[PDB]
């Protein structure tokens, strides 16, 4: 018979009002006459509204679209860890052919109640401070929250940076198959960060979907799904991966964007409604599957940056009501050199525990509370003041925790090492040094574990925790250690 | 009647019916569907051409593509049959243990209760927990708002609740887990499976769950909150039952119409809401009530919009709220379980006289007592002591008794806390605060109080702690 | 209602909606194609400046214009319902409207019974037939011409960005 | 196809006939080499003007002590 | 040291290989092209495939 | 072809052409038009129309009037032959100069590179300028926005960044006045003139000038950033040259399409804004970079409206930029000039690597003190003038010291400063403040370091008082 072909009725804006091809499937790809390609939205009454992926000015009114006559797929596979693409597994690292052997439907389902499972497998970023306080596991969804260069990209890269060893470990409860979105980053940002990846060869398990900050609107829209797709593949494949979805923030702009100019309604907060649903359903894609799915997971650390803490913001209220937590990043801390960042309480792990090693929570149970005590006090008459003695104390502890809980720029950690300075905290080891002095025994001592006691921190990796044992091993490696750090 | 897909612009499919339109709410079949594509009729848009709401799949549609109608709006399995069985928003087995074991089929909409068929006076329901009856005391049939903390155990409480309650009464249960984690539906199944308030061999558990998760479209979410309606009339109805219905949460149910009300290109409303706001939740709550058949008791987990409740709808909530939880995650911090905030476990409908006066006074004197305590915790707290009377530090201590006695030993969590959930018939309520109070046991430590349920048990305790 | 009859070229809505009644009423009767071609012959009985110059001109403001073309022009032979369609349109201006109304009608027996397939290579003669590929190679013997208007040049364009599509 | 695989023949032989014509800017006219000089100084750049084609030679060196 | 002057050789053939490229590509593009059409029967070579398209594409 | 002016609703001309529709971004001419009036095409909306877009201002045009397209986009001269002349949007000399002279032409559409063309990561650009190095160290080829509310000399700093490093600078630079004040323009001109930057025997000064000021009818000005960028890119890539882009305001740009928007019958935005805005920014932010085929270093105007910066324009702008120059008023208030906002003058780049520790580690100890120095404002509420906890006294008396370190004369403004410009060689800076640090002058007077060049001067001026 006759192939399905049809044409463009009109266009600019990247708004297709297309005539004809009536058989269109819901989210079809179609193909330009522009050899571009598009995915028809609006399915009119008489006409398909077709968002325009990438730019408009090749069409013009009449112009043929042809069916393509498939709802959209993107490539899946693994040799994308170690490739940066665009969300349909482009080359725009220059590698050109990219091993992308499966592709697969991006539009496929989050699992079933039965498939999925809870998590309690841990997870980790080597972020003392973040694997301790809001303790993680796998299949997750947790909102990294905070501005520009609250360290924000740096969050990102020393998680990732951490992933490294246990990448180096075997397990797919180790090697966490990273999956960075770049939206809306512009390709310098990229680059500068892709080089970064490589350098950590992090980059090796890891691909990064890269939807810059120029992109059609679609793409960056697209990307995360497409994101998601692929971790569903690995989540299949067993593989627990890890999908930073690098921002929605980014997504939601142009994705209000895209309904608007599809005329379509946005919503509340003047912006789209079921961008939530979006990306409820985006993130749901995400779990922490059972042993059916290889034990399945994605876990998603979604990203937004934020701008004046605009949470109230319609999208982060509405991810609020999403996540299992959100990390709440505070430059305060930042400026003050503390890197960390954080402001804690706003951070939460609602899932908190059950992923988390049993030697951190251990010393770590301890932590939380010595610096909630703390806190209240860590609020209180702070100014050249006195306070009780207990509270000089807490103070003091949770001053130096508050160092112990500062983490170096591209300076991972590992569960013994951080595990073992809180020891050293907890243990008050070091409320003894005035605060300035905490980082340098922490890396002295760390260089000295590092030298003797990986003895101990091998064992710590090992027993994932500490014995009695350990604990003794710790206590005097630490305590004539530091005072040999010390003196 | 058939109908054709004649624009999908999202889930809303604009069909026509090029064949004969059926009502408005009718579900439509779209033919084609692997997954029973319930478009549910939302406006006879003119030109026999309908507007729906596409429940299950939103692409792949080929315009045109057939539909034929349901010609009545949804049908849901209910009777029995529904019990231990998630369904999900179709009603569907989302336990994916087999079908639901159903009979009887349920129009989603079904319509609220007449005048007559109220009962008029809907009076006190007594929960087994003292905090919760004497504070916030619930009615039959009654909407309970739960404002309160995160992985708490909220659940677990509730799962107690469903122990003591629907356990003990004839009240079953049903959850909507609206736009809820299939996550935490997931964990909490395992979870519910496991404190037996789901029982794998109750196939017939205390508790229907009903999800209508965010992952759906909103009108799905906003739908199954019908839906779960929808069961409980079976339950209260039929079973002549309290039926427990937990939605959860009202927030996201409104927040569900109200998303689709901009596509739907309706004006919402002022704080964007919806216009049908209150319609949604009015007739809604008016189908919840106390029938003369059994009452369809309503605990709603309430997510709170905006953390503020002048954001229209928790205002008019309380329209519809009479019984308010606030629940404190510092009382629960203090170890006390449960531990509510206490104050603010309340309910509009103590009285001196639903709930008589004894419940009432001794309340109010405790409530009182409680601030009273309160009161005198803020002086003494920066001063040290010995800046009270100690008539004060008696009430203050018969105040921590009362406030010990509030907890409770735990069942369901029984697994971590070992002991167990203990129920507490209101007169040994309203007596036990009231001797405790009267300083009839002050001479006697206050942990005893801490965990107990029943004022004997707190006495027996007390005399326990007395060594 | 009445249940309707819409059996597509027809447009659907936009003079379709029009079409549609005569989808259904000329249908009825089956004056389809009677009242089809009544449309064609006024069409130009029409587009002399009947047409602009007050039939699509008011200037009079059309409220007499069309109580006066309800009965001046619209006073003819064509109208077992066209004129009173017209006479419908009128008020309702959908005068200015009407080639399209007529298109949409048009594309009725005319053209119902047409032909479509539009590849790449192909851009369709549109020849009225049920059936396919068939016709569908007759067009090579119709085949002598073009800057392949109707069916395609398939060399700038296939191929011709090929070389470039390699690199 | 051969009419397809004709023109990659027919380019092709475009491979043959200009790549034995040279090929730069010749079968091509000058353009080629008004860029060429400044591409491939841009590589001189991209290594910086260290010669990439003088062998380099190497540090004898001596760090502080007392 | 010793791989820098190397890797220059290296990139100058690619860059210049590239360059060739796309010049032996315009010119190759811009001569030949003219016999599919020029052989009006390279076109029916088209047309015979499409009349085995139009019977054998079904 | 030829359009017929179908409906003019200002200068968005919704023009058919029914002759063929040329493609969008087709700059088309007014037949009937003298002026150089010209459309851009916006939509093929269907119905052989398009709409256009009128640059320029649509008086005296009947409906009907005949447009002739130019079948392309804008194609204007571009390359050398450009610096030292102003050219409006229309490669239009208003120099005049006369002609300019650049037989290479653009379309304007020009786009943002590849990926593999990144030079991936970049320099710490000095500038001579304290505060700037040290803490929003610039980029070189970066594009650095300044976010400043008006009126500041924020156009005076700018222009003194010209002054420091486009005479020191070896590339060449553009300067696009984006809805610049024409007399702003006039008089900076005639500075440049003066200065012999615009050395009137160089169109090869060291900046051409694009200027598309306000008055121009938006179109011309959401354009003349196109245009610019077009031309730079011929100097970047072509003349190789590390260009210095001076933009004021891409603000109104953005600003220029958020206002047509509407009028291009879309949807604005929130904050009025036009819906595409990120991309509009994305295409242009990523048009411009450092290949390697030069750098467009781009110092980038940006008004910011309230200092509003959730102001979504700001507010994406940040991922655009490489150094933000968040410019403060409160600081301009408290007398500096500098007038910066120190903290929001960031380069997310700094480091105790990159830029060395002394630098970055300088600069936290700084960021931190005085974020506390806030803190203890709050105090100082309560305790008073020369009352408080007195460690905590010494340090408040240093940031007003510091802040004071930061004031730095201007040549230019004998207006705003009446002192001739200081500049500080870096490391004078970094030690500068080291030493401070060191608190060296703990008993030096405090404001014996407002509006300097280096430390010792400011010792120096201590003297010079008592």
């Amino acid at each position: 018979d006759l192939e399905e072909t049809g044409r463009v009725l009109s266009i600019g804006d990247g708004i297709a009002r297309v005539h004809g091809l009536r058989n269109v499937q819901a989210e079809e790809m179609v193909e330009f006459s522009s050899g571009l390609k598009g995915m028809s939205l609006n399915l009119e009454p008489d006409n398909v509204g077709v968002v325009v992926f990438g730019n408009d000015k090749l069409i013009k009114e009449g112009d043929i679209v042809k069916r393509t006559g498939a709802i959209v797929d993107v490539p899946v596979g693994e040799e994308l860890l170690g490739r940066v693409v665009d969300a349909l597994g482009n080359a725009i690292d220059g590698k050109g052919p990219i091993g992308s052997k499966a592709r697969r439907r991006v539009g496929l389902k989050a699992p079933g109640i039965i498939p999925r499972i809870s998590v309690r497998e841990p997870m980790q970023t080597g972020i003392k401070a973040v694997d301790s306080l809001v303790p993680i596991g796998r299949g997750q969804r947790e909102l990294i929250i905070g501005d520009r260069q609250t360290g924000k990209t740096s969050i990102a890269i020393d998680t990732i940076i951490n992933q490294k060893r246990f990448n180096d470990g075997t397990d797919e409860k180790k090697k966490l198959y990273c999956i960075y979105v770049a939206i809306g980053q512009k390709r310098s940002t990229v680059a500068q960060l892709v080089k970064r990846l490589t350098d950590a060869d992090a980059m090796k398990y890891t691909i990064v979907v890269s939807a810059t900050a120029s992109d059609a609107a679609p793409l960056q829209y697209l990307a995360p799904y497409s994101g998601c797709s692929m971790g569903e593949y690995f989540r299949d494949n067993g593989k627990h991966a890890l999908i930073i979805y690098d921002d929605l923030s980014k997504q939601a702009v142009a994705y209000r964007q895209m309904s608007l100019l599809l005329r379509r309604p946005p919503g509340r907060e003047a912006y789209p409604g079921d961008v939530f649903y979006l990306h409820s359903r985006l993130l749901e894609r995400a779990a922490k599957m059972n042993d059916a799915f290889g034990g399945g997971s994605l876990t998603a650390l979604p990203v937004i940056e934020t701008q004046a803490g605009d949470v109230s913001a319609y999208i982060p209220t509405n991810v609020i009501s999403i996540t299992d937590g959100q990390i709440f990043l505070e430059t305060e801390l930042f400026y003050k050199g503390i890197r960390p960042a954080i402001n804690v309480g706003l951070s939460v792990s609602r899932v908190g525990s059950a992923a988390q090693t049993r030697a951190m929570k251990q010393v770590a149970g301890t932590m939380k509370l010595e610096l909630a005590q703390y806190r209240e006090v860590a609020a209180f008459a702070q100014f050249g003041s006195d306070l009780d003695a207990a509270t000089q104390q807490l103070l003091s502890r949770g001053v130096r925790l508050t160092e112990l809980l500062k983490q170096g720029q591209y300076s991972p950690m590992a569960i013994e090492e951080q595990v073992a300075v809180i020891y050293a905290g907890v243990r008050g080891y070091l409320d003894k040094l005035e605060p300035s002095k905490i980082t340098k025994f922490e890396n002295a001592f760390l260089s000295h574990v590092i030298s003797q006691h990986q003895a101990l921190l091998g064992k710590i990796r090992t027993d994932g925790k500490i014995s009695e044992e350990s604990d003794a091993k710790l206590k005097e490696i630490v305590t004539n250690f530091l005072a040999g750090f010390e003196a | 009647t058939t109908g054709r897909i004649v624009a999908v612009i999202g889930a809303v499919v604009d069909v026509q019916f090029d064949e004969g339109l059926p009502p408005i709410l009718n579900a439509l079949e779209v033919q084609g569907r692997e997954t029973r594509l319930v478009l549910e009729v939302a406006q006879h848009l003119g030109e026999s051409t309908v507007r729906t709401i596409a429940m299950d799949g939103t692409e792949g549609l080929v315009r045109g593509q057939k539909v034929l109608d349901s010609g009545a709006p949804i049908r849901i399995p209910v009777g029995p049959e529904t019990l231990g069985r998630i369904m999900n928003v179709i009603g569907e087995p989302i336990d994916e243990r087999g079908p639901i074991k159903t009979k009887q089929f349920a129009a989603i909409h079904a319509e609220a209760p007449e005048f007559v068929e109220m009962s008029v006076e809907q009076e006190i329901l007594v929960t087994g927990i003292k905090v919760v009856d004497l504070l916030a005391p619930y009615a039959k049939g009654g909407k309970i708002g739960l404002f309160g903390g995160a992985g708490v155990g909220k659940t677990v409480l509730i799962m107690e609740l469903i122990n003591n309650v629907a356990k003990a009464h004839g009240g079953y249960s049903v959850f909507a887990g609206v736009g809820e984690r299939t996550r935490e539906g997931n964990d909490l199944y395992h979870e519910m499976i496991e404190s037996g308030v789901i029982n794998l061999k109750d196939a017939t558990s205390k508790v229907a769950l009903v999800y209508g998760q965010m992952n759906e479209p909103p009108g799905a979410r906003a739908r199954v909150a019908l839906t779960g309606l929808t069961v409980a009339e079976y339950f209260r109805d039929q079973e002549g039952q309290d039926v427990l219905l937990f939605i959860d949460n009202i927030f996201r149910f409104t927040q569900a119409g109200s998303e689709v009300s901009a596509l739907l290109g309706r004006i919402p409303s002022a704080v964007g809401y919806q216009p049908t706001l209150a319609t949604d939740m009015g007739t809604m709550q008016e189908r919840i009530t106390t029938t003369k058949k059994g009452s369809i008791t309503s605990v709603q987990a309430i997510y709170v919009p905006a953390d503020d409740l002048t954001d229209p709808a928790p205002a008019t909530t309380f329209a519809h709220l009479d019984a308010t939880t606030v629940l404190s995650r510092a009382i629960a911090e203090l170890g006390i379980y449960p531990a509510v905030d206490p104050l603010d476990s309340t309910s509009r409908i103590m009285d001196p006289n639903i709930v008589g006066s004894e419940h009432y006074d001794v309340a109010r004197g405790v409530q009182k007592i409680l601030q009273d305590y309160k009161s005198l915790q803020d002086i003494i707290a920066i001063l040290g002591m010995d800046e009270l009377s100690e008539e004060d530090k008696l009430t203050v201590s018969r105040a921590r008794k009362i406030q010990r006695f509030l907890s409770q030993p735990f069942q369901v969590a029984e697994v971590f806390t070992g002991h167990l959930g203990k129920l507490v018939p209101l007169k040994e309520t309203i007596k036990g605060f009231q001797q405790i109070l009267a300083g009839e046991y002050d001479h006697l430590p206050e942990q005893a109080f801490y965990m107990v349920g029943p004022i004997e048990e707190a006495v027996a305790k007390a005399d326990k702690l007395a060594e | 209602f009445a249940k309707l009859v819409r059996p597509p070229v027809q447009i659907y809505g936009i003079e379709g909606r029009y079409a549609t009644a005569l989808y259904s009423a000329a249908s009825k009767q089956n004056k389809l194609e009677q009242v089809e071609k009544e449309l064609l012959r006024v069409g130009q009985i029409l587009k002399e400046p009947k047409m602009a110059a007050s039939l699509l001109n008011p200037y009079v403001k059309r409220s007499v214009k069309v109580k006066s073309l309800s009965d001046m022009t619209a006073k003819e032979k064509f109208s077992p319902l066209t004129s009173n369609l017209i006479n419908l349109l009128a008020e309702n201006g959908r005068l200015t409207n009407t080639p399209a109304v007529i298109s949409a009608f048009s594309t009725m027996m005319s053209v119902h019974r047409g032909e479509v397939p539009c590849t790449v290579t192909t851009a369709s003669a549109l020849d009225e037939t049920t059936l396919t590929e068939l016709k569908t190679v007759l067009k090579s013997f119709l085949s002598k011409g073009q800057v392949l208007k109707l069916e395609v040049k398939i060399d700038p364009s296939i191929m011709g960005g090929m070389i470039v599509r390699i690199g | 196809l051969d009419p397809v695989q004709k023109l990659f023949v027919d380019k092709i032989r475009e491979y043959r006939t200009k790549r034995q014509t040279s090929g730069g800017p010749v079968d091509a006219g000058p353009e080629y080499q008004q860029d060429l000089d400044r591409e491939l100084f841009k590589l001189k750049q991209m290594y910086g003007k260290a010669d990439m084609n003088t062998f380099p030679n190497f540090t004898f060196e001596d760090p502080k002590f007392e | 040291e010793v791989k820098n002057r190397l890797d220059y050789h290296i990139s100058v053939q690619n860059m210049m290989r590239q360059k060739e490229q796309e010049h032996m590509i315009n010119w190759v593009e811009k001569r030949v092209v003219q016999s599919i059409s020029a052989q009006q029967e390279k076109e029916t070579i088209a047309k015979c495939i499409a009349d085995l398209k139009l019977l054998s594409k079904k």
